[PDB]
């Protein structure tokens, strides 16, 4: 199917990460962060080339606190949302929880503090790929599909206006 | 007396599949439980649909589904609360 081939190609083109290291791990964390930025930068380049440049992410110096923006296009109009997340100390085994704070209280597919609720298939998928998945995969396989489902709904109901 | 289904896990970007063979009289809900077990995903937050994206009534046998829909199925994450 066209959906299948699209996902496969998208995810295939995101560089896999290498280093099993989290914030506790000194020079090995520095290396991991380089990998994360490299993977994110390649994903953004791919997004630009596919005419769907849908997010930007940055971090503090230590790489433990991430914030950025995402965009969703629906019916010719652009919707912008702020995102943030903290890196758990057991990363990359444990995936961060992405938050969209301005949507807190606006959808039931979300925990406290705007933390998005992904499907139950996300955790096993992440766990069996450790440590090759990183924040670029978290965006492509976590937030992106969440937006694709939730944002059109919130628009159709008039809960978000652009 | 058995039928085989090709079941693809759509939540995994490799799109891996397994072929599951069950007696024709097996309730289709058992096929869903078998597929979920095999892919190591919860049955209660998974669903099976046809290769072409069609909903399947669970209240029928495997053989029923095999002829009505076809051998090729997708196991997908389900819409479920909490």
């Amino acid at each position: 199917s066209m959906a299948d081939e699209a996902t496969r190609r998208v995810v295939s083109e995101i560089p896999v990460l290498k280093t099993n290291a989290g914030p506790r791990d000194r020079e090995l964390w520095v290396q991991r962060l380089k990998e994360e930025y490299q993977s994110l930068i390649r994903y953004v380049e791919n997004n630009k080339n596919a005419d769907n440049d849908w997010f930007r992410l940055e971090s503090n110096k230590e790489g433990t606190r991430w914030f950025g923006k995402c965009w969703y296009i629906h019916d010719l109009l652009k919707y912008e949302f702020d995102i943030e997340f903290d890196i758990p100390i057991t990363y990359p085994t444990t995936a961060p929880e992405i938050a969209v704070p301005e949507l807190d209280g606006k959808t039931a597919k979300m925990y406290r503090g705007g933390k998005i609720k992904l499907t139950d298939h996300f955790k096993p998928l992440w766990a069996r790929n450790v440590p090759k998945f990183g924040l670029a995969h978290l965006m492509a396989l976590g937030l992106g599909p969440w937006l694709a489902v939730e944002i059109p709904d919130l628009i159709q109901k008039g809960v978000i206006q652009h | 007396s058995k039928v085989s289904f090709k079941i693809t896990l759509t939540s995994d970007p490799r799109l891996p599949y397994k072929v599951l063979s069950v007696p024709e009289s097996t309730p289709f809900t058992a096929v869903l439980k078998f597929a979920a077990e095999e892919f190591k995903v919860p049955a209660a937050t998974s669903a099976i649909i046809t290769n072409d994206g069609i909903g399947i009534n669970p209240a029928q046998t495997a053989g029923n589904v095999f002829l009505k829909h076809g051998s090729e199925l997708r196991i997908i994450p389900r819409d479920r609360v909490g």
